[PDB]
């Protein structure tokens, strides 16, 4: 139940653990450990980042507006989410991960413009 | 109407000072430098004018400190020869010594200190004249010159001076600024700017009067200066042509060593093999002539036009500023450009500079610093571009060498960049409204 | 359609590239460089605190219920959007922009409160 | 009005004062100091993090759905609000602090899962 | 005091006293006596607060 | 000329330098107070710097 309990865990077990990771995720002799600790939050400052380009700002579960394309894998909703463990997803869509960050920054910022050109 | 608007993430800057990080490919290039230059991206940044200004660069000021800093530190481990500041009994050298020679180097002896402190031993070496000063007017007495101020510190041998260049890269937050235009005079407005990730690399090279082994004009010789009808500031001459100088030392040099402490090693002449002449440097007749006529035409555009541009040696000062300095394999020369600088301009021979040669020097203008160069074994010869000079100003006008502060050099090169900080956030009227 | 490539350009285009520049904020010898890496995450930080103050969090456009006072810029939108660059509007409204963002402040407090107040 | 003006003054009015406070929450000799700046953002990075896991990212007044047990304090609003300072709350509910903090976080998990299972 | 230096090393100098020109007289301080009385009784009476009365 | 309270309470110092140059020393005179230096031997003008 505590911090990576749930890595050897099914996708659709570990995903309900996602605050037990995140809050794991903060916190010359000893200047050494003063560069670790900028660089774990320039570390983190950059996730926040993305999150905020893609509007999943605030909330550990994101929904998007962009789909699927069955070519970065093909395997069904039952074997990701109910036998595989995240490690071993990642290691599957490894390679086709800076297409999706690319296309979630994409939709966001069309997204962004059209609900202007609606409140005016 | 119109609403107020917040947007972030917008293509403003605001100029900054800020610290700029080295990163480069033994002095230079310590451990001390983010291993990189990997692929510095430029991205032209088109209808943008930019209000460039060196001499007042920030840059410059950090890169002196840095240069500065890393010297220092090479020196830390190495060996302090203060057991040597001792009486040292001098003669003449009994060898084959032109009459630009005399007198120029003496054969001293001295009581060393050794490995164990109840032993001692006799050492004699050669030393440049201008390294020993006469202890009682006329006598074989002389002390080292610098043992009377502070000490002075053997350079490692194993570390060589040899320039290597580091390039200056902006830290998050921050950009630097490119400036393209080919005339740039240092100031105003540049037309045509780029930003870049992290400048090119800039060799350290530490010399007076004539700038070598810097970037060329890309067209014409550009004069830059703060204030041009100031007599009080240095002139920076760019060319845009390199002039080429072949320097020797034509002397073969046995070095041999004694330690004088525990771990502690101290290098020294013993002798010279074949006759003693004197160290000297060629730059071609013609080419130094043309080079001159060139920076004359550029000259009559900030002065008068039917004018006369007379050019002299250095008035005065110490040997510091009027002679040509710079590091040659290692051994540090003091060349006489009198023979470079003597003519008037009204609307295969080559030019022979005598050198003189140091062993003790103080680098950087300051006092309470003095560092031994190892003599080096055999005969030195390094050949090197001219690619500016630094002038100063007295009808007719009259410009003589200077070059005295190490910042103007610095500034020869970090004269295109600027640095600023990135200010994101920003608002603008809109026809939106929550 | 790299960093800043847009800063020439003019303000109804430059909008366009807000993503670009925003992931170029984030990444005794060696001090200096350790306190410019923490200060300039101070610096990112006061501005996201404040977009998050206006109610701006997490987006790149936000719209706001500040009306623009004429005395600040009289100029009309086809002089803003098209005829200057955020260079030269950053250097028109330089000294009213503590004006608006105290508004803006003031604002957001206001529909905080009244919000809550529509809950219950 | 300055900073920590309303201390001595009741919830109801010190709560109109958010942003005085949070305004001032940002900006071998000298590593010292430098502990102490990397320690005050990480101390400021917990809290928002807290807050986003909570589901009150951006927000300086965030209403939640867990109900206020009366064992934590059974004083009235008019008590709470008319009177109380936040120190003296403070003090008052400090050792029921964790289990109110544990509740906010299970609330927004259940929240989250709720809404992607509707975005379906 | 006339003071005086020497270099004791390379670019070290130490400074002394070298002579007293005068008469050799013995440092002191002056504190006015009627002040001074005045603040002891003011520090007494406050004691016999804490103190017996 | 000492006042009675001084007496005992100066005294005139004369030692060994060292100089610039390692091989040579310097006679130095100079005043030290009572307090700063210490007898070494007694019944003799011998005296040491206090901390060395
Ligand atoms: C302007 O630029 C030119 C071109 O770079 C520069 O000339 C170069 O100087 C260096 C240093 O004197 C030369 O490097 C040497 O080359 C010889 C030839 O084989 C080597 O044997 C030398 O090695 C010894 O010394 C080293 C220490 O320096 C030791 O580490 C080593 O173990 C050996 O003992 C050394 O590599 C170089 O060849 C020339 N280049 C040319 C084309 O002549 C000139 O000095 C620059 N001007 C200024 C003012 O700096
Ligand atoms: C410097 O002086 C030394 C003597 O103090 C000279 O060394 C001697 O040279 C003679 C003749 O070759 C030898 O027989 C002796 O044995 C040498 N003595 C020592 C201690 O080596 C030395 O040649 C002189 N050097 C120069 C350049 O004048
Ligand atoms: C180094 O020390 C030697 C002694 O080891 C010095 O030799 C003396 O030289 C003078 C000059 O002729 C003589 O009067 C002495 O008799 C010599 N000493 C002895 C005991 O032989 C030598 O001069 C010293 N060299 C220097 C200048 O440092
Ligand atoms: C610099 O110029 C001098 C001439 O002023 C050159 O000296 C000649 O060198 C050759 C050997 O290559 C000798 O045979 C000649 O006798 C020398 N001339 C004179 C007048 O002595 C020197 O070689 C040139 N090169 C440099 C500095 O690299
Ligand atoms: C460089 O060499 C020239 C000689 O060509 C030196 O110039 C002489 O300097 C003395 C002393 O001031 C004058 O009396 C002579 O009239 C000068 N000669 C000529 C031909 O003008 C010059 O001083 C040397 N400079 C350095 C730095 O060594
Ligand atoms: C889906 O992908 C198709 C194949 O193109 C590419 O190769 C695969 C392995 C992925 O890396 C993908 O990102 C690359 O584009 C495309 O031809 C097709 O257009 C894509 N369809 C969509 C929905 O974009
Ligand atoms: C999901 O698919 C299972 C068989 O998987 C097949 O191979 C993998 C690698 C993917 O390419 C997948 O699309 C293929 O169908 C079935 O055994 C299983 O019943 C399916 N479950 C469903 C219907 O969701
Ligand atoms: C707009 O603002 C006026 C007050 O602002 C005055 O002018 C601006 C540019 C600043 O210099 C500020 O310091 C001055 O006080 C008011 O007269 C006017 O009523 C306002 N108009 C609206 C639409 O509210
Ligand atoms: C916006 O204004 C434009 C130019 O008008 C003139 O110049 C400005 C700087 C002021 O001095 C103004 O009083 C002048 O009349 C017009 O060309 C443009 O059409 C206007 N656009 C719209 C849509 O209103
Ligand atoms: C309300 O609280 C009752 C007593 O809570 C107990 O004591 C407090 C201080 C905590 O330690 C808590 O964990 C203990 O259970 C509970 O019995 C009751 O179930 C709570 N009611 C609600 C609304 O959950
Ligand atoms: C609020 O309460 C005042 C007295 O409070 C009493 O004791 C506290 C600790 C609580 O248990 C509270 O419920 C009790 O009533 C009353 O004087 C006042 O009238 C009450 N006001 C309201 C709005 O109920
Ligand atoms: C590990 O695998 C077993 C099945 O062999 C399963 O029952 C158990 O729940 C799994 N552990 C975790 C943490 O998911
Ligand atoms: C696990 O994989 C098998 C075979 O592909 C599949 O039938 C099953 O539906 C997957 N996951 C579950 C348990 O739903
Ligand atoms: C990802 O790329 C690596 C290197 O090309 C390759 O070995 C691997 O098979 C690829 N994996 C997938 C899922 O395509
Ligand atoms: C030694 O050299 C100096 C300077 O050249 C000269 O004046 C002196 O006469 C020479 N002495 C001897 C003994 O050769
Ligand atoms: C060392 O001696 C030279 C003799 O020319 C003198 O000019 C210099 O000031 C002296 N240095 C010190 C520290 O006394
Ligand atoms: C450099 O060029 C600018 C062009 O605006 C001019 O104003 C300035 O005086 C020039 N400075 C020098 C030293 O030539
Ligand atoms: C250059 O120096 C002269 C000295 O008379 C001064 O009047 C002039 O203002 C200076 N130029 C600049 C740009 O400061
Ligand atoms: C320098 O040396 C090169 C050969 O390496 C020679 O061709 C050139 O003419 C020389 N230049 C001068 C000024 O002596
Ligand atoms: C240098 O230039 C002048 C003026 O053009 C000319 O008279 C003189 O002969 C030239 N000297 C050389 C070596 O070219
Ligand atoms: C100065 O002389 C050049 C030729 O070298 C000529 O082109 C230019 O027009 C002249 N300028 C003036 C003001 O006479
Ligand atoms: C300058 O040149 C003249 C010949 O025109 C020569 O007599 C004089 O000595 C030279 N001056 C210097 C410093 O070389
Ligand atoms: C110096 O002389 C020695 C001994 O003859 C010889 O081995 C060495 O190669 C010479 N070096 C030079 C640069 O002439
Ligand atoms: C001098 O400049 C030429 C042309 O750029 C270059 O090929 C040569 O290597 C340079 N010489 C030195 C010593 O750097
Ligand atoms: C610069 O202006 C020209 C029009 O003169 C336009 O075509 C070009 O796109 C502009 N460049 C940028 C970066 O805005
Ligand atoms: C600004 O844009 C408007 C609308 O396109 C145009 O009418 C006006 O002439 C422009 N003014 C300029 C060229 O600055
Ligand atoms: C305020 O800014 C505007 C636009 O830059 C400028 O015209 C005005 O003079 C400025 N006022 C002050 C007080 O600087
Ligand atoms: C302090 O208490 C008095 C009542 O005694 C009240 O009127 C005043 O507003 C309070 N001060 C603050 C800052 O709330
Ligand atoms: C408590 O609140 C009541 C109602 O606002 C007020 O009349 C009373 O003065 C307050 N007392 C204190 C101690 O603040
Ligand atoms: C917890 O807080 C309550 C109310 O302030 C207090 O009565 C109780 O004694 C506290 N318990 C502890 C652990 O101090
Ligand atoms: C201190 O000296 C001043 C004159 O500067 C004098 O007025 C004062 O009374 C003296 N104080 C004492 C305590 O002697
Ligand atoms: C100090 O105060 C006491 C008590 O009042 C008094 O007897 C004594 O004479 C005072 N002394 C002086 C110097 O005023
Ligand atoms: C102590 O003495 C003072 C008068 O100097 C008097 O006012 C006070 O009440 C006395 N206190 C007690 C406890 O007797
Ligand atoms: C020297 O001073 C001491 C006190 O330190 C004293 O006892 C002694 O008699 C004095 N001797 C002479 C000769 O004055």
């Amino acid at each position: 139940l505590g911090f990576l309990g749930a890595a050897g865990s099914t996708m659709g077990a570990a995903s309900m653990t996602l605050t037990v990771q995140a809050r794991n995720l903060l916190s010359h002799w000893g200047i050494k450990q003063l560069q670790a600790r900028v660089l774990a939050v320039e570390h983190y400052l950059r996730d926040q980042q993305l999150l905020g380009i893609w509007g999943c700002s605030g909330k550990l579960i994101c929904c998007t507006n962009v789909p699927w394309n069955s070519s970065w894998s093909n395997r069904n909703l039952s074997e990701i989410w109910d036998n595989m463990t995240w490690l071993q997803w990642d290691k599957e869509i490894s390679n086709y991960t800076q297409i999706i960050y690319g296309l979630l920054e994409e939709s966001q910022n069309q997204q962004e413009k059209n609900e202007q050109d609606l409140l005016a | 109407n119109l609403w107020v608007t917040v947007y972030y993430g917008v293509p403003v800057w605001k100029d900054a000072e800020t610290t700029l990080f080295c990163a480069s490919d033994n002095v230079w290039a310590t451990h001390a430098c983010v291993p990189t230059d990997p692929n510095p991206q430029e991205i032209h940044l088109e209808n943008v004018t930019e209000e460039f200004n060196m001499w007042k660069n920030n840059m410059v000021e950090q890169m002196h400190e840095d240069i500065i800093s890393l010297w220092d530190q090479s020196l830390k481990p190495c060996v302090k020869l203060t057991p040597l500041c001792v009486t040292l009994q001098c003669t003449n050298v009994t060898n084959n010594i032109t009459d630009d020679m005399r007198g120029e180097l003496k054969n001293c002896s001295f009581n060393a200190t050794t490995e164990l402190r109840n032993k001692r031993q006799k050492v004699y070496s050669l030393f440049y004249r201008l390294d020993i000063v006469p202890m009682g007017e006329n006598s074989t007495n002389y002390r080292l010159i610098n043992c009377n101020t502070s000490a002075i510190t053997q350079a490692c041998p194993k570390v060589s001076f040899e320039p290597i260049p580091i390039h200056y890269c902006a830290p998050a937050g921050f950009a630097i600024l490119k400036c393209k235009d080919k005339k740039f005079n240092g100031t105003g407005p540049c037309p045509s700017v780029s930003t870049v990730q992290c400048t090119h690399g800039i060799k350290p090279v530490v010399s007076t009067q004539l700038l070598l082994n810097g970037s060329l004009a890309e067209e014409e010789v550009i004069i830059r200066s703060e204030n041009i009808t100031n007599n009080a500031k240095n002139i920076l001459v760019q060319l845009n042509t390199p002039v080429q100088i072949n320097c020797t030392r034509p002397n073969n040099n046995t070095v041999k060593s004694i330690r004088i402490g525990p771990g502690q090693a101290f290098y020294y002449t013993g002798d010279i093999i074949g006759d003693i002449r004197q160290a000297h440097c060629n730059v071609s007749k013609a080419t130094w002539n043309e080079t001159l006529g060139k920076v004359v035409k550029q000259l009559r555009k900030h002065f008068g036009n039917n004018t006369i541009i007379r050019f002299a040696q250095s008035s005065g000062g110490d040997l510091e500023v009027t002679t040509h300095s710079f590091n040659c394999g290692g051994e540090f020369f003091y060349c006489n450009t009198s023979g470079l600088f003597n003519s008037t301009w009204i609307s295969n021979d080559s030019i022979t500079l005598p050198c003189r040669i140091k062993q003790i020097i103080n680098m950087w203008q300051r006092i309470g610093q003095a560092m031994y160069a190892p003599p080096i074994q055999g005969v030195i010869r390094c050949v090197s571009n001219i690619t500016g000079l630094i002038l100063t100003r007295d009808t007719t006008e009259t410009f003589r060498p200077g070059g005295g502060d190490m910042r103007d050099n610095w500034r020869s090169e970090l004269y295109k960049y600027k640095v600023v900080k990135i200010e994101p956030l920003g608002v603008a009227p809109t026809r939106c409204k929550r």
